[PDB]
């Protein structure tokens, strides 16, 4: 069959810079059924581009196709803060990985926040220690769980927020999720963030009950 | 203009069926096939089959082979696609596509959310993230609900800077849980009040959890 | 020892045909192994008008007294990767369909398997060395899930799900 490989995952461009996303297929295809497509969150697929090269109606020329046999190209001139969204290559009924294109800003150090589980919650018998990681680039952040030096695996759950639309940053939570009996059976409780704009690795630690 | 319409969202337990309808208008309903997509959150587009509306004939993909079956009404230019013993795996978007000739899917429709799932509604538990010793941070956890989705506010609309309403996860139990936080000045606790306001439309269900420090 | 096919109304005798070809449609989408499923035409009287290997008979799926090849069996399509486009198939020697008059066309089985095969190979030459499974139609109207055709005057509906049911390695 047709394989359409999309590179890379995720392309972070500085705003105002050209765009190169490339869909490599497994074997020659003819450009005349090479088409692409933008999707933004929470709304459909929009048609860019068909037939390799031919623009649709109402797209901006500043995007642009190319290509032949196995290699085709999607050119984003000059990247525009509204050109963030997931962009796919499609051939018949085969569609590529996709390729997520974000803003790429400064690094930005997270601030990072602990918060031990609330009284009221342990009386329903379940504990949630939650983590935050607060203002940050670029998305990739380590958030690793301690109790009593005890690396924790498989109890713990992240949630990371769109790109802000403003500063381009990401948040992050980290929830760690225990019961009572589990959580009254240790004392310390820290989460530790490695991130690059962190000159060291941040540890947020409590005590259960101070 | 071309336009396609979707029916609404569908939320099914496993091993029920699920049929989505596709209003189509602007345009002779039996000269274009009829395609339909599907895409996991947070995963990729997947062709599923195509629809002649004119003879009713069609093409399933071999992985849908079995519990898919599209069929298509002309008087009203609906479209539709039936999607038999529902999987826990089979909650995703379905969007239904129209080609400039074929495959060219320049016109789709908004979308179905189909979400699979033996969980019943269930209105979330709204606990505070208090904040302890410039800035400080503080927020809520809207946690154990279903299903989606749940609106978080900070004084009713007059806290929005700092705000970060996280999207919510599945939890291992079926419910949903996601948490709202806000960065607000050290100085500004005790003195000022800080109110989450949770919403969640399916259960009825509106709590008022002020957040204060210790 | 034949293929006999449920038609609706009954065809009398003197509508007995000559079969010299078909029009199919591949399965589309991801196969586990290296198998390429055909099926009964899913498209409408464009894929059937554009084949360009019939006669004055008007029929669907199977081509009733319509132009033979010269020597072997001849596919062609538009696209051999679009799943969208239908394989037009025009056999080399014609299959008779012999219909009673009680409501029931018959075939020879072996003559019907014969055809197949050729078919099958002709089909590894545009889709390489592979399995070639063909099943029964994916559904659709009346006129198109069943062999439909006419003759003097009446249209008669035959049920083709006995012709398409076999695996070729
Ligand atoms: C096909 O040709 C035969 C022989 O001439 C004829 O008897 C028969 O009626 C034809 N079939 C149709 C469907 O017209
Ligand atoms: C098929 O063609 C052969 C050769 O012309 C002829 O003898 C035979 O009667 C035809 N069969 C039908 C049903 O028309």
């Amino acid at each position: 069959d047709i394989v359409l490989t999309q590179s890379p995952g995720t392309l972070s461009l500085s705003p105002g810079e050209r765009a190169t996303l490339s869909c490599r297929a497994s074997q020659s295809v003819s450009s005349s059924n090479l088409a692409w497509y933008q999707q933004k969150p929470g709304q459909a697929p929009r048609l860019l581009i068909y037939g390799a090269s031919s623009r649709a109606t109402g797209i901006p020329d500043r995007f642009s196709g190319s290509g032949s046999g196995t290699d085709f190209t999607l050119t984003i001139s000059r990247l525009e803060p509204e050109d963030c969204a997931v962009y796919y290559c499609q051939q018949y009924e085969g569609f590529g990985g996709g390729t997520k294109v974000e803003i790429k800003r400064t690094v930005a150090a997270p601030s990072v926040f602990i918060f031990p589980p609330s009284d009221e919650q342990l009386k329903s018998g379940t504990a949630s220690v939650v983590c935050l990681l607060n203002n940050f680039y670029p998305r990739e952040a380590k958030v690793q769980w301690k109790v009593d030096n005890a690396l924790q695996s498989g109890n713990s759950q992240e949630s990371v927020t769109e790109q802000d639309s403003k500063d381009s940053t990401y948040s992050l939570s980290s929830t760690l999720t225990l019961s009572k009996a589990d959580y009254e059976k240790h004392k310390v409780y820290a989460c530790e963030v490695t991130h690059q704009g962190l000159s060291s690795p941040v540890t947020k630690s409590f005590n259960r009950g101070e | 203009q071309v336009q396609l319409v979707q029916s609404g969202a569908e939320v099914k337990k496993p091993g029920a069926s699920v049929k989505v309808s596709c209003k189509a208008s602007g345009y002779t309903f039996t000269g274009n096939y009829i395609h339909w997509v599907r895409q996991a959150p947070g995963q990729g587009l997947e062709w599923v089959g195509w629809l002649n509306p004119n003879s009713g004939g069609t093409n399933y993909a071999q992985q849908f082979q079995g519990r898919v079956t599209m069929t298509r009404d002309t008087s009203i230019s609906t479209a539709y696609m039936e999607l038999n013993r529902l999987r826990s795996d089979d909650t995703a978007v379905f969007y239904c596509a129209r080609g400039l000739w074929q495959w060219e899917f320049r016109y789709w429709g908004q979308g179905t959310l189909v979400t699979v799932s033996s969980a019943s509604t269930k209105g979330p538990s709204v606990f505070p993230l208090a904040p302890s010793s410039g800035t400080a941070a503080l927020g809520c956890l809207v946690k154990d609900y279903f299903p989606e989705p749940v609106t978080v506010s900070w004084n009713s609309g007059a806290l929005t800077s700092g705000v970060h309403t996280f999207p919510a996860v599945l939890q291992s139990s079926g419910l949903y849980s996601l948490s709202s936080v806000v960065t607000v000045p050290s100085s500004s606790l005790g003195t000022q009040t800080y109110i989450c306001n949770v919403n969640h439309k399916p259960s009825n269900t509106k709590v008022d959890k002020k957040v204060e420090p210790k | 020892d034949t293929i006999t096919l449920p038609c609706r109304p009954a065809p009398p005798p003197h509508c007995s045909s000559n079969i010299t070809g078909l029009i199919l449609t591949r399965q589309g989408g991801y196969s586990n192994a290296n198998t390429v499923i055909f099926r009964p035409s899913g498209g409408d009287w464009r894929d059937i008008a554009r084949c360009q290997i019939a006669g004055t008979v008007v029929s669907t799926q199977l081509f009733l007294n319509g132009s033979l090849a010269e020597e072997e069996v001849v596919i062609r399509s538009e696209d051999w990767r679009d799943n969208a486009k239908s394989i037009c198939v025009q056999l080399a020697t014609s299959v008779e369909i012999a219909c009673t008059g009680a409501g029931h066309c018959a075939i020879s089985r072996a003559k019907w398997a014969n055809t197949l095969k050729q078919i099958a190979s002709k089909l590894r030459e545009q889709y390489g060395a592979k399995t070639i499974i063909f099943k029964p139609s994916s559904g659709g109207d009346p006129e198109f899930v069943n062999h439909s055709f006419n003759c003097g005057g009446e249209f008669f509906y035959c049920a083709s799900t006995q012709l398409f049911a076999s695996t070729w390695f």
